[PDB]
């Protein structure tokens, strides 16, 4: 009344088949052969009546094998090739397309040191439909040939089909199972025209069969059929019905660019570290760097440009001026690189507060830039600081407003002001007018409130930090008022 | 290192008193007879090796007569039957 | 000291067993001299007539 | 040439390809156009798409990405003047996390491919070290770098928990892999690696594939190698898997056409496999037949008769020399001891006092002793009576004896496999269950192409349902 399945891909478990038995007469070369190779009469076809065969269980795919060869142990045989082994082989449910195949060779001695293949069959893993193997299954034995596991396969160990026996066997398997009707009296007869049939097959042919099985899976006495499914499979493709602006869809539109990303790795490579110290430019090299230090602040390097200065970044470190260069070759989101740049950071020789400004700017956001200019620009007087609070009341625009919302290398920008300010009264005074002057800015209040609310906790905060301070300091916070 | 240049080392326990120098010249001439021997057997060898050929020359033959007289079987054996079922094919037709 | 020892013992147990080697190669040459009687006429003859056999054979064979 | 505007529109989309097919599909397309690309095209702008693959979500697509990707490297005949540090710096790093990949078929392509990686690194540093001195790195450096980098991977895929990828490592190219660890390290490390892989004492065809592939590191070790791999491979003699003694014969074989085995061991292992020549395993017996001729070949004619021939005499049956041809040693190869004789001495609980009671009555057969009573334990007189009422001719029971030594060791080793048996209990039966999983079923009543293949199978089994419901109670 149910069917219960699985998908091929979800069964993360090792497929599993049992060799069977072996079926059908041995076709014996006639002694002419014995003749023009005398090394024929020591084989296992012609010792014994059974020889200890063995089969070899390749899975393939496309003309490829997915895995090692699996191989059945060591079985005597006297009377009957029959093997009674599992071989768990070497590949998983999920690892296994829908062109999945394996291809049973039986091998035989040939004197010493070399096999000979007595046959071979390849039988699909996946049926009609994408289900799996499902039970008991006898495959037709090619002679004398390796089983071929190329798609086609030249040597497939079933049919569709056009013979008796291989329509025949499948109706008398499907009778056992019950699927088929049972009637006791055309049974009785019915099976007696198949064992002619078959009997004179095994007469006027000589194949010879190799039944294998497959585990039918269980669960709370459930047998569940894996189906060839894919992760991914299960949905269909999100594609736009109609469009009107995008007229040529670009599949790569925000994607990282790769090749890009290759050239950053090799080009600045941090490997370097230990040779850098030793290494250093030369003539040709001196000059062209001096070259790049000298561009402006807002010549953006060109990656030949970049590379030289991340070449002999241990070389610029001696240079006030090329940090300003180096922080803009570092990319901010490569943990690799920005380890490092923190480091060459904290040896070269610092950088004066006009190039401090900069660090400042938008572009640099990594919070230890941007203290870092912190810790430049305190080394500078208040003097200059009172210019430059115009527009560093600007740069609070690139602090991260988090810091500020809950601040009620020591010090952010922001702390830094409201510090300074403390320590001298011309810049409290100034700092007061030009963040008043951005809480009371109606359009920030509506184009962008979360930098209006950063000023208006910018606010409170030099409203809280002044009532902290000493009591010369607290009389500050009254005079604004 | 001293030691080994010297070869007069013997054993500290005192198991033996001929020098290691002593026992590597018998060695060498062990060696030399060992040569001699193997020159000897090997005189030897070439006459065995020569009728042994011929031994195995008549167990090959001997191995392809009971192969060449089972042929013959095997092709009568063939050919008596395909020659019942044709007469009996003819007298079918 | 102890690597003097060593090595000693070494070349003792290296001059028995070449020297027993020398013993086997002796003892098989007390054999080979014996094997030296095997007449060489009969036997090759003896592969003339199975050579004529043989010869009869394979004719048939292609008969 | 246009060939490169074409490459534009298809790595255009390998970032965003959604299906396991389509993903398969670019594969093969590089793969088909890497011949006909340029070297700088497919360092640059190829080989960034393949490293992407390699972390993909499917684990097929991982697999196939890094063995295009090897494939794909091989064609680089010329390094760009840029590229020289690929492999150290950005191949290497970025498939070295496929080599502990969860998904064993990733790591199973792993081993297939890093015997192939490596040699193509080392052949791109040759190349190098050729464009610096005609251009004209310090190349002792960054060889050791590669090694260094290399052998960290195999022993890190000697070390996976699924055999499989030992076993891999082993068939494709652990011989070739040792030049990564030099003369010294891959015995240190490599070797004793490998000799560890005889410890499974579960997984035969493990055992199997190191007696395949150590003659190569044995090879490459040289005469170190030897006190230290010759107690094994007369392990592997005694094994409690038939094959794995074929293997271990086949492996003994080789061994001696290279002359690895010194001169002594040879005699002595001729000593240990000449009993073979009667086993019932004609894999056996033509394999000491193999490994025999081969040693007549290797020594003197002298010694093949006054050293060898004593120790095969017993089992042949004209002392022929010119046993060097495998021809004519099966010719004179007595009847073996037939297999049914063998496995009732074999299989029995107590197989120690069987052989007790057969030597006797080997000594009271030539001689040595003049009667010889009954055994005393009716359990060996049971034996006895089965072997001689199944037909044990008394040759059967000189070559017995002669095999003496290898079915007590071998009857040791199987019972010590079965005391392992507990272990696997449960897989021995017919089923396997998703309980222990807790793999989520899937049903349908029946009262993408995956997903379309599936609607069809639901209604093949719907009719086929219907099919036999119908008929059946129409009868």
């Amino acid at each position: 009344e149910k069917f219960h399945y699985i998908y091929s891909c979800d069964l993360d478990i090792n497929v599993q088949l049992k060799i069977g038995s072996l079926e059908g007469k041995r076709e014996q070369k006639s002694y002419k052969a014995v003749l023009e190779d005398p090394m024929l009469k020591f084989s296992g076809l012609y010792q014994e009546t059974c020889s200890d065969l063995y089969v070899t269980c390749q899975v393939f795919a496309e003309g490829k094998p997915l895995a090692l060869p699996v191989r059945t142990s060591y079985k005597a045989f006297s009377t009957r090739w029959n093997w009674n082994e599992w071989l768990k082989l070497p590949v998983k449910y999920p690892d296994l397309p829908r062109n999945a195949q394996v291809a049973l060779t039986i091998w035989d001695v040939y004197g010493p040191g070399k096999a000979v293949p007595v046959g071979g069959t390849t039988v699909s893993l996946f049926g009609k439909y994408g289900m799996f193997r499902q039970g008991m299954h006898d495959l037709k034995v090619w002679p004398n040939v390796e089983a071929d596991g190329s798609e086609p396969t030249k040597t497939p160990g079933r049919t569709s089909s056009e013979d008796q026996m291989s329509r025949l066997a499948k109706l008398t398997k499907a009778h056992r199972q019950g699927h088929m009707v049972k009637v006791d009296w055309l049974d009785r007869l019915t099976f007696r025209e198949i064992e002619m049939i078959n009997e004179s097959e095994k007469r006027s042919s000589n194949f010879m069969y190799l039944m294998v099985e497959f585990r039918c899976v269980k669960c709370d006495d459930k047998e569940y059929g894996i189906v060839y499914y894919e992760k991914d499979g299960d949905e269909s493709s999100p594609i736009l019905t109609s469009f009107e602006l995008v007229k040529v869809p670009d599949p790569q539109m925000s994607m990282e660019n790769l090749v890009e990303s290759k050239h950053h790795k090799l080009a600045r490579s941090l490997r370097s570290g230990p040779s850098d110290h030793d290494l250093k430019p030369n003539a040709a090299t001196r000059d062209q760097l001096n070259i790049i230090v000298s561009y402006p602040p807002t010549k953006q390097l060109t990656y030949e440009e970049q590379d030289l200065v991340w070449k002999f970044r241990y070389y610029l470190t001696n240079q006030e001026k090329a940090l300003t260069k180096f922080l803009k070759c570092v990319n901010w989101d490569l943990p690799q690189e920005a380890k490092q740049a923190l480091e060459l950071l904290g040896k070269w020789k610092p950088m004066d507060v006009e190039d401090s400004l900069e660090l400042l700017s938008s572009h640099y956001t990594n919070p230890t830039v941007r203290r870092y200019a912190v810790a430049r620009l305190r080394q500078a007087d208040d003097e200059d600081l009172l210019m430059y609070l115009l527009q560093l009341v600007q740069a609070l625009k690139y602090e991260n407003f988090d810091d500020i919302k809950n601040g009620l290398l020591e010090q952010d920008l922001c702390t830094f002001l409201i510090s300074r300010a403390c320590k001298n009264s011309t810049l409290a005074n100034y700092l007061y007018w030009y963040v008043i002057v951005e809480c009371e800015d109606q359009d920030t209040q509506q184009r962008d409130p979360k930098t209006h609310e950063m000023y208006l906790n910018v606010m409170r905060r030099f409203s809280q930090a002044l009532l902290k301070g000493d009591k010369s300091v607290r009389v500050m916070r009254s005079l604004l008022a | 290192a001293k030691c080994v240049q010297s070869g007069d080392f013997v054993y500290f326990d005192g198991r033996d008193r001929e020098r290691f120098i002593d026992k590597k010249e018998r060695l060498s001439r062990l060696k030399s007879k060992q040569e001699e021997f193997q020159k000897e057997v090997l005189k030897a060898m070439e006459g065995k090796w020569i009728t042994d050929q011929l031994r195995w020359k008549i167990m090959s033959c001997k191995m392809r007569i009971e192969q060449l007289k089972q042929t013959i079987c095997k092709g009568n054996e063939e050919m008596e039957k395909n020659s019942e079922g044709l007469l009996k094919t003819k007298e079918k037709n | 000291e102890e690597c003097t020892d060593t090595l000693l013992d070494q070349l003792d147990t290296q001059l028995n067993v070449t020297e027993n080697e020398c013993q086997n190669y002796k003892r098989c040459l007390e054999i080979l001299e014996q094997m030296n009687e095997d007449d060489s006429e009969q036997l090759q003859m003896e592969l003339k007539e199975l050579a004529l056999e043989e010869e009869r054979l394979i004719q048939e064979l292609e008969d | 040439n246009g060939l490169v505007i074409l490459v534009s529109v298809i790595t255009s989309c390998l970032q965003t390809l959604k299906y396991c097919d389509s993903k398969l599909a670019a594969l093969e397309l590089i793969l088909h156009l890497a011949p006909r690309l340029s070297v700088e095209i497919l360092l640059d702008r190829i080989t960034p798409y393949l490293l992407h693959f390699s972390n993909d979500s499917v684990p097929r697509v991982r697999a196939e990405a890094l063995r295009t990707l090897t494939k794909v490297l091989a064609l680089v005949k010329e390094v760009p003047r840029n590229d020289i540090n690929i492999y150290p710096e950005y191949i290497l790093p970025g498939i070295a996390h496929l080599a502990q990949d969860d998904a064993t078929i990733v790591r199973l392509a792993y081993a297939e491919n890093i015997a192939l990686l490596a040699e193509t690194a080392l052949r791109f540093l040759e190349l190098v070290q050729l464009k610096n001195l005609n251009m004209e790195g310090n190349y002792d450096t960054e060889l050791q770098a590669l090694h260094e980098m290399v052998q960290q991977k195999v022993v890190t895929l000697l070390s996976d928990p699924e055999n499989i990828v030992k076993q891999t490592l082993m068939e494709n190219g652990i011989t070739r892999l040792c030049v990564f660890f030099g003369r010294q390290k891959a015995n240190d490390v490599l070797l004793s690696h490998m000799i560890t892989f005889l410890n499974d004492k579960n997984d035969w065809h493990l055992r199997g594939a190191f007696f395949d592939s150590i003659v190569g590191v044995a090879a490459y070790v040289g005469w170190q190698s030897s006190s230290i791999l010759k107690p094994l491979l007369q392990q592997g003699l005694s094994d409690a898997e038939e094959f794995v003694i074929v293997k271990a014969l086949y492996a003994l074989t080789c061994m001696c056409q290279l002359g690895l085995l010194q001169k002594p061991h040879v005699y002595e292992f001729a000593s240990d496999i000449a009993p073979f020549l009667c086993h019932p395993n004609l894999w056996i017996r033509y394999g000491a037949v193999g490994f025999i001729t081969v040693v007549a070949r290797q020594i003197s004619t002298a010694d093949v008769y006054c050293k060898l021939m004593p120790y095969l005499d017993p089992y042949i049956t004209q002392p022929i020399i010119q046993i060097e041809r495998k021809l004519v040693l099966l010719s004179v190869l007595k009847e073996p001891v037939s297999r049914s004789i063998f496995d009732y001495a074999l299989r029995s609980k107590d197989i120690t006092s069987l052989f007790r009671h057969l030597h006797m009555r080997q000594k009271k057969r030539n001689g040595s002793l003049p009667d010889c009573p009954p055994p005393e334990d009716p359990a060996i007189a049971q034996l006895l009576k089965k072997l001689l009422s199944q037909g044990m001719t008394e040759e059967e029971e000189d070559k017995l004896l002669a095999l003496k030594d290898f079915m007590m060791k071998s009857n040791k080793a199987k019972a010590n496999i079965v005391d392992q048996s507990h272990l696997h209990d449960s897989s021995q039966k017919g089923v396997i269950d998703l309980a222990a999983l807790g793999i989520t079923g899937r049903q349908v009543d029946l009262v993408t192409t995956c997903k379309t293949e599936l609607q069809q199978l639901i209604q093949q089994k719907r009719e086929q349902c219907n099919a036999e419901r119908i008929a059946k109670q129409m009868m």
